[PDB]
RNA sequence: UAGUAACGGCGAGUGAAACGGGAAGAGCCCAGCGCCGAAUCGAUCAGUCUUUGGCUGCUUCGAAAUGUGGCGUAUAGGUGUAAGUUUCCAGCAGUGUCGUAUGUCCGAAGUCCUUACGAUUGAGGCCAUAAACCAGAGAGGGUGCGAGCCCCGUUCUGGAUAGCGGCACUGUUGGUUCGCUUGCUCCUUGGAGUCGGGUUGCUUGAAAGUGCAGCCUAAAGUGGGUGAUAAACUUCAUCUAAGGC
RNA sequence: GUGAAAUCGCUGGAGUGGAACCGGAGACAGUUGAU
RNA sequence: ACGUUUCCGACCCGUCUUGAAACACGGAUUGCGGAGUGCUUGUCUACUGCGAGUCAAAGGGUGUUAAAACCUUGCGGCGAAAUGAAAGUAAAGGUCAGUCUCGAAUUGGCCGACGUGGGAUCUGUGUGUGCAGCGCACCACGGCCCUGUGCGUGU
RNA sequence: ACCAUCUAGUAGCUGGUUCCUUCCGAAGUUUCCCUCAGGAUAGCUGGAUCUCAGGCAGUUAUAUUCGGUAAAGCUAAUGAUU
RNA sequence: CAACGUGAAUGCGAGGUCCAAGUGGGCCAUUUUUGGUAAGCAGAACUGGCGCUGUGGGAUGAACCAAACGUGGAGUUAAGGU
RNA sequence: GCCGUUGCGACAAGGUCGUAACGAGUAGGAAGGUCGUGGCGGUUGCGUUGAAGGCUGAGCGU
RNA sequence: AAAGCGUGGCCUAUCGAUCCUUUUAAUCCUGAUUGUUUCAGGUAAGAGGUGUCAGAAAAGUUACCACAGGGAUAACUGGCUU
């Protein structure tokens, strides 16, 4: 949108709203993030605190596939189970709930568990998550 | 979850929620009471379950006829403060007691994680 | 000269990236070429599936696909052997032979045995010469409801489904789980370490 | 994946890959070992054909035992045996079936009345309720600026014709086929100044060396390589380098 | 084809003492409107 | 009104500069051309759609006013969880009552996203104003929970 | 040397930077920089607005405090000095 | 929890967040003040100005005295004058 | 008296109107522009009885 | 004896980032085909030093000289001072 840029109020007036005294300069600071170190370096220090230096454990050729864990909180646990599946869950049977095929690797005990008692399939558990879901009256199970 | 937890209240039963905000569901949200709300924009998934509930929706002109002064109402909103935004903003974050969120291309041990954030490099603030 | 709050840049645009500039203004003509393409070769080998050979049924390979199967490469001569194809036959009838890949589980060989049983079974095949038929080739009336297939030859269903609501069973509630999960990293972690302790042991 | 792991006066900067989703998909041949062992091949001569090249030989020469050909290559392979199962190439002529950025030929309807103009294609009218007419053609160009209807053209998932092709089937000609699969049986099975190592230089994201090369050193045979932090000693896993399409 | 500005020549009017131009306010000349 | 004549005012523009009419520089005249752009990546702001989701890529299917439009994703990007160099671990308490080996213990109910102060608005009730109640957003002061780490125990 | 290309080489330096109205309206100061014709940083400035409807002020009064300059002193210490 | 009820003058609505420009050569004056014999010299303090600003006056003038500006009119004046 | 800005207000209106105060400005920032230019998707019309372009009287707008 | 006092010097100066090296610390973490031991790499705290002291690794000459600028800056005139 050309028509509404400053270029277009601009024109009439010398300096181009970059003004007469300091001038609209190529360069004037160096380029890139140069001088981090020595004129920079009070904004450097004041918005990017830890930007220099190195710290920790180098892997080489990290291997991202292996980390990848992803996590569900056991109160998100219900809306997992369709509609269906709560319908047939009466008489006392639990829903199923197999994280796995859902797409998360550990179940983490982040808030509070419904009434319904749920089994929960999960690779990974964390302690709060097994003791909410067999406080509410579930088990965990766990698959490979 | 807020609606539910605003007409759950002492003499909110039977008052009219009004929000100029989008109502959203929330799938932590178990119990949906009886919600009587006026808004611009609900969500699918919270439309459904408050006329599940025996809820009633309306929308801003319905309300002008209802309420034309406000009678019966329950001013609502969301939380303002609550965006990524507003996270990168306040004192700098290499400031002392500056709990800012600096703008890092990436999350990791080598993105801005060294000198003047742990007092082996230098200081730490 | 960055100013204020800013992230830090990154464009890499130091090389004369203006000598390699590559565009997609011909996106929509390489779909109708690769169209026009599949139809010449469906008018060529009429009747024979546009897709071609059949390929196999595989797991992914690391633990973050494990539960996820895929078309492979072909099928292994344990499977051949499994579904009583020979692997001449198969590369005349239009099977895929992957001659690299080979069984170590049941569960796997048989699903592809039966992934080659289905096949044989859909499979129609024309008289070598019109004139006579033989043993083997399908009857007549069943080589004039013979049509080309399109897409994936036996394509793989990726339909989820949800185990049955069942009864919570008191030997399921007694176990611990996050106990087991961390004795089994100890037992792991320090499982050498045992070892060289029962050694120093024995020798004393 | 990812501006990620990593590299970098760890400064400025640089910077992949596997897994995953797709397009396309096609597999094979040697040396060596072993068997037949010259069963192989080039020129020349003479016949013969569909001759810008092919087929036949007591033609004559030559290549080839320092080894041409046949079987055979990691999925192995071979011997015998039992079951099953058993052709394939190349041209020629026809019969149709189908494409051609292939030539040539062919096409619906007003130059109607009035008016305007230097010149109309401009303006108005052309039975009819719905009406000048054609329209599967109202793309474009020309014609005295303006045109579906004046012309070339345009539409007919256009026709006719000749030529090129691709197919499918018939016939014919020449060559060729003791084979192929599975079980059992016994036998058998591989690339060296190369690999690896030291050092030097370049190069890489490759970090006690990713790739390449010089010089020195220089292998082995369940050996050799690799598993991304160097070394011994151990669990294994995975391929098979130094030949080719 | 059109045929701008700068620059230039003619005819008529008017000004013209070491610049000329210009803003404000009238006058003159002139232009224009008046059921 | 770019004619003449009078009265008053009236230094040449652009630029750098503390300071330009300057004995500072560019400018003889006229026409035409002539300078904050493209793209990648950020961030904020405004608007639009949907909303714990959203956008979907390459691709595929169809489309002959066919480079368009239309349909199409177990999978991918960003978001929904953080923290440590890493191994790894990973976010529910408030209140009332008990037992007690009176402690760095234990049990059970009810409630369930914490407490207090200020809070537009809303509700009740007096008389523009007051009092009382529920309190959005937000602010202030605290409390708990996850992770790393120092001290420090035991059951 | 010359010719073409890398090459529109880089320039903290010089020059230019093209329509009209309306509203608001500065700085030449602090700190760091092989920094002193330049930057980053705070200040000064504009815009978007949002939350509310009494606590503020380049001014006084009251109360209470701080100071060692003008004046004064050296017939009070120090230092001169008739 | 109970009660008490706004406790100097004058003026006046107050507070919050975000994004960003230009600037980072200054100069002058009353008063104070350092170097210098002095300087339209060099360096400081408070305030006001010029820079960025025209207007009446000082014959003329960036800073002096008066006074700050939409566009017109009537009246009255400031500094200055007759 | 008139123009505009700002604040406030009335009116079933992206508008009109009322009212009080106000209006300096470089560098710079915003707002409005039925100010101007060239395309595109649409819409409204004019044209050999004379378009664009060019020269120049009556007006309009700060 | 106690109340008490003591985290260096009665107070105001006496000093040092990133990267790298080195040391001390845990019966610590990692080397990603499984382990053991070396070796290497990490987490925490010190030292090795940047005196241009917010911290480049650095000798001259040009009268053979060049470019971008500067009246921010000297040499001649003019100005203030004497
Ligand atoms: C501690 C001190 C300094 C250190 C070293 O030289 C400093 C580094 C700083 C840097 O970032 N890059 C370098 O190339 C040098 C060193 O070995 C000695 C002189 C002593």
């Amino acid at each position: 949108a050309h028509a509404l840029r400053k270029t277009r109020k601009l024109r009439g007036h010398v300096s181009h709203g970059h003004g007469r005294i300091g001038k609209h300069r190529k360069h004037p600071g160096g380029r890139g993030n140069a001088g981090g170190q020595h004129h920079h370096r009070i904004n450097r220090d004041k918005y990017h605190p830890g930007y220099f230096g190195k710290v920790g454990m180098r892997v080489f050729h990290l291997n991202k596939n292996q980390h990848y864990c992803p996590t569900v909180n056991v109160e998100r646990l219900w809306s997992l189970v369709p509609q269906e599946v709560r319908d047939k869950a009466t008489g006392g049977k639990s829903p199923v709930i197999d994280c796995t095929k859902l797409g998360y690797f550990k179940v983490l005990g982040k808030g509070l568990l419904p009434e319904t008692p749920l089994i929960v399939k999960a690779r990974f558990f964390s302690h709060e998550a097994e003791q909410k879901i067999k406080k509410a009256g579930g088990a965990c199970v766990l698959v490979a | 979850a807020k609606l539910a937890r605003a007409v759950q209240k002492a003499g909110n039963e039977n008052k009219t929620v009004v929000t100029l905000s989008t109502v959203t569901d929330d799938a932590r949200l178990y119990t949906v009471p009886k919600i009587s709300v006026a808004a611009l924009h609900v969500t699918e998934g919270a439309r459904a379950r408050i006329l599940a509930a025996g809820g009633e929706i309306i929308t801003l002109d319905q309300l002008a006829l209802k309420s034309p002064k406000g009678e019966n109402t329950v001013f609502l909103q969301g939380p303002r403060s609550a965006r990524e935004a507003e996270k990168h903003f306040g004192p700098a974050p290499g400031v002392p007691h500056s709990h800012t969120k600096p703008y890092v291309r990436s999350k990791g041990r080598k993105f801005e994680r060294a000198r003047g954030r742990r007092a082996s490099r230098a200081y730490k603030n | 000269a960055p100013r204020g709050n800013q992230m830090l840049g990154n464009a890499h645009f130091r090389k004369h990236w203006h000598k390699r500039i590559k565009t997609w203004f011909d996106q929509p003509a390489r779909k109708l070429r690769r169209r026009q393409n599949r139809q010449a070769k469906a008018v060529e080998i009429a009747p024979r599936p546009v897709a071609g050979l059949l390929r196999s049924v595989v797991r992914c390979p690391q633990k973050r696909y494990n539960t996820k199967t895929r078309l492979g490469r072909g099928f292994s001569l344990q499977e051949l052997k499994a579904a009583g194809i020979s692997q001449a036959q198969a590369r005349t009838i239009g099977i895929a032979v992957d001659v690299r890949r080979t069984n170590k589980t049941a569960e796997g060989l048989k699903a592809n045995a039966d992934r080659l049983k289905e096949y044989k079974a859909k499979l129609i095949l024309f008289p070598k010469k019109a004139s006579a038929p033989k043993k083997g080739d399908s009857s007549a009336e069943e080589l004039k409801v013979a049509a080309q297939l399109r897409g994936d030859v036996l394509p793989l269903s990726h339909t989820i489904t949800f185990d049955e609501p069942r009864q919570v069973t008191d030997a399921e509630r007694k176990v611990e789980i996050f106990r087991l999960l961390r004795k089994e990293r100890a037992d792991k972690k320090y499982r050498g370490k045992r070892e060289k302790r029962a050694r120093e042991a024995a020798e004393e």
